[PDB]
């Protein structure tokens, strides 16, 4: 029911550490807990995390256990120390999602009506994705299609938690992930932006190819409804560049007159000042 | 009470008007109903000199004021 | 140097630098004046008095 | 590395500042400002802003928790 | 009675809990205990820390509820990873790296309970942009001062960047024994995860923004550099024949040649070309 969710840079590393610390004896690869936070204006945020040991069996994906009394005691303590924090959803690792998620969601939704699922890739860092959000919608798959689970992805964006900028700057203090070195940094911004665009669009091309082969089920009913407009949007017409031949080229030519020339003039002023100083020093040294 | 604070404010205004010292062509004019209570620091010549009194409507002028306003 | 200004520290208030005069510029003019010129050449007609 | 370092050190908070009115620029790298509550304390003047808008007795802006001339 | 150049491997999530708890209870001087373990004498490691609500009494030992602490510890043992209590943390807006009288008293009680029970001062209000303060020290008995004082042991490590604050020097803490060096568990599979994922800008470098606010921005840029025109003008007639450095020092104006340097013009130039290249790159993509 939520419009979108926003993940803080506050819980991603906590979940990863929880995976690391409880994975010492539990090698199930499956770490399940609850993510706590707040939902105020159709924007859901996560502020706390907790992990519970969790075992699975491949037989119908119905073998599991948790410590609900301890988990509930955690929630009471977290709410006591901070009232605005509330369980916004439950998270599971192992992006290859199994079938017990529907049973887990049914059990935990007594804490949150709009139960959501979160997957954290502790080891994977594919391009830049730390985690993914999932919304449970079983209100009929589509207008003319049979029943299904159909856990959709509510859009997620990494937020900007306050007071953590000081810590992250002190932590890294080596890469300086900011616009520093404006020319070179923006070049790197253009580099991985093209890298991301090429990788994702190649993935879309691969999906279209695999749909054509038909080896996988085809979710066309949303694929063409979202990609047809993308393809037919007229960004290829060049006559608007004809109408805007001076789209900014006037600003380009003034910058040539007023940034490159100005840099040349000020550099020229420095050299001729140095040459005068050097010539005077050479002549008047003795 | 706060009367000393008002005196300090006037002292700084006197400092600013002395710092003006005819540097530029700006002008300063105060309008008062009675100048008896005013501090001598502003009242003395060398800071402000021209004292002008604007009397009652001056019946002949009062009729002129009414004609102008009407 | 007494009757001057200085810079202190936060808690211990240790001296930092002997600042130039600040009391004099702020309250130079209260009811007094330093030496003007107004030379006696401008004074006239009262020669028998000066 | 040093162009990056030069662009690294220029953070200066870049955050909402405050006002304590400047008294006068005694020298370079040294200054005296007066916060609105009084508490007149000597501060350090950065080279970013100077005489171009550093008139003697005009209201200026200073860092929130630093109170430094910006 | 041995306290060498000790170092704390504090964890990033412990920092985040500290800043979140301090940001929540800003003026209340909220309390907490640093969940760490002495793996040896001086290489103390803290992996987790918790947030506890300060009681209405204030800074008191009973404010940290023993039953609540025990239940919290049991919950951590069942879910998560157990960890000992050998330290404490406290958002300290009042003053700096030292401890108040009540803070010293409750730290003395902690020292009686634990072995060291380090006294950590974290200032939530002074940490704004770049400097977060986490200073840890130990309370000492009267015997350490009458023997060879400065319990700082014989090594040249804790003397590196050891600048205790002036308020800490005049308090006993950060002066009784030593100031503990700090370290951050920037281990890989943790630090590489943070830099790759948290500070995420991966397809956002394809923005075009040719003239969204830039036509008027160029108007401002021309106006600002017109002021530079007057400034760089003003300079060329100053230009005195008495070693112009002599004129410059006493007549600083922060003009285009002096302070409004070519770097600002480079910023304007970089902004223009970046929008140019982005627009031109997508123009040839438009096929």
């Amino acid at each position: 029911a939520v419009q979108k969710v926003v993940v803080h840079p506050l819980v991603l590393l906590s979940v990863v550490d929880h995976f690391n610390r409880i994975g010492k004896v539990g090698n199930q690869k499956r770490v399940v807990g609850v993510l706590l936070g707040s939902w105020q204006k159709k924007v859901l945020d996560v502020s706390n995390s907790f992990a519970v040991p969790f075992d699975e069996d491949d037989k119908d994906d119905s073998v599991w256990f948790l410590d609900h009394d301890y988990l509930e005691n955690m929630y009471g303590m977290f709410k006591k120390v901070n009232a605005r924090e509330r369980i916004v959803g439950w998270y599971h690792t192992g992006p290859k999602l199994h079938k017990n998620d529907i049973a887990i969601n049914e059990l935990m939704k007594r804490y949150c009506p709009n139960s959501v699922l979160v997957i954290i890739d502790v080891k994977p860092k594919d391009l830049g994705l730390p985690t993914e959000a999932y919304i449970s919608v079983e209100e009929v798959h589509d207008d003319g299609t049979p029943t299904s689970k159909t856990f959709e992805h509510v859009t997620s964006e990494i937020g900007a938690e306050e007071a953590e900028e000081v810590g992250v700057e002190h932590l890294l203090r080596d890469i300086k992930d900011t616009t520093v070195g404006t020319l070179s940094q923006r070049i790197t911004n253009q580099v991985h932006g093209l890298k991301g665009l090429n990788s994702k669009l190649l993935d879309i091309r691969s999906y279209l190819e695999k749909v054509a082969t038909g080896k996988l089920p085809i979710n066309h009913q949303i694929i063409y409804q979202l990609q047809d407009v993308f393809n037919l949007l007229p960004d290829v017409s060049l006559q608007e560049f004809v109408k805007a031949f001076y789209l900014k080229t006037n600003d380009q030519m003034v910058v040539v007159y007023l940034a490159s020339l100005i840099r040349s003039v000020v550099a020229l002023h420095n050299l001729i000042n140095n040459k005068i100083a050097n010539r005077d020093a050479e002549k008047k040294e003795g | 009470g706060a009367d000393r604070e008002v005196q300090r404010i006037l002292l700084e205004l006197l400092n600013q008007m002395d710092g003006f010292d005819q540097n530029v062509n700006v002008k300063v004019i105060m309008a008062t109903n009675r100048a008896d209570t005013l501090d001598p620091a502003l009242l003395r010549p060398g800071r402000l000199d021209r004292k002008i009194e604007f009397p009652l409507p001056d019946r002949r002028q009062k009729r002129l004021i009414f004609s102008t306003i009407t | 140097t007494p009757n001057c200004r200085v810079a202190l520290r936060n808690d211990s208030y240790t001296l930092h630098k002997i600042l130039p005069n600040k009391v004099d510029p702020l309250v130079s003019l209260m009811m007094v004046e330093k030496v003007p010129d107004s030379t006696y050449e401008m004074i006239g007609g009262l020669d028998k008095q000066i | 590395e040093f162009l990056h370092a030069q662009e690294e050190v220029k953070r200066i908070q870049s955050i909402p500042l405050v006002i304590g009115q400047f008294l006068e620029a005694v020298d370079q790298n040294t200054a005296i400002v007066g916060s609105t509550t009084g508490s007149n304390y000597y501060v350090r003047i950065l080279s970013t802003i100077d005489r171009e808008l550093l008139k003697p007795n005009a209201s200026v802006a200073l860092h929130k928790h630093s109170n430094a001339l910006v | 009675a041995v306290d060498t150049a000790e170092q704390v491997y504090i964890s990033s999530l412990a920092l985040l809990k500290m800043l979140k708890h301090g940001r929540a209870g800003v003026p209340m001087e909220v309390m907490g205990l640093m969940l760490g373990e002495f793996v040896d004498d001086y290489t103390v490691r803290v992996i987790d820390v918790f947030a506890m609500p300060q009681s209405g009494t204030g800074v008191s030992v009973e404010a940290v509820d023993p039953v609540f602490q025990a239940k919290m510890l049991d919950m951590l043992k069942q879910t998560g990873r157990p960890e000992m209590v050998v330290g404490w943390y406290h958002s300290h807006p009042g003053f700096g790296c030292w401890l108040s009288g009540v803070d010293i008293n409750t730290q003395q009680s902690f020292e009686a309970l634990s072995e060291r029970a380090v006294a950590v001062v974290v200032d939530p209000i002074q940490s704004v942009k770049g400097k977060v303060v986490i200073d840890a020290f130990r309370l000492i008995n009267a015997n350490m001062m009458v023997l060879g004082h400065e319990p700082r042991q014989t090594t040249s490590n804790l003397g590196h960047l050891n600048k205790p604050s002036i308020q800490a020097l005049i308090h006993g803490l950060n002066r009784h024994y030593y100031s503990i060096t700090i370290n951050y568990r920037k281990n890989e599979l943790e630090q590489k995860m943070l830099l790759n994922l948290h500070k995420k800008s991966w397809m956002e470098g394809l923005t075009l923004q040719d003239y969204s606010e830039h036509c008027k921005h160029n108007e401002s840029v021309v106006k600002e550099m017109l002021e530079l025109a007057k400034n760089y003008n003003k300079a060329v007639e100053e230009e005195d024949k008495m070693t112009p450095e002599q004129l410059a020092i006493k007549n600083v104006g922060k003009q285009d040649p002096k302070r409004h340097l070519e770097e600002h013009v480079d910023v304007l130039m970089t902004s223009n070309i970046v929008q140019c290249l982005a627009a031109m790159l997508d123009t040839v993509v438009f096929k």
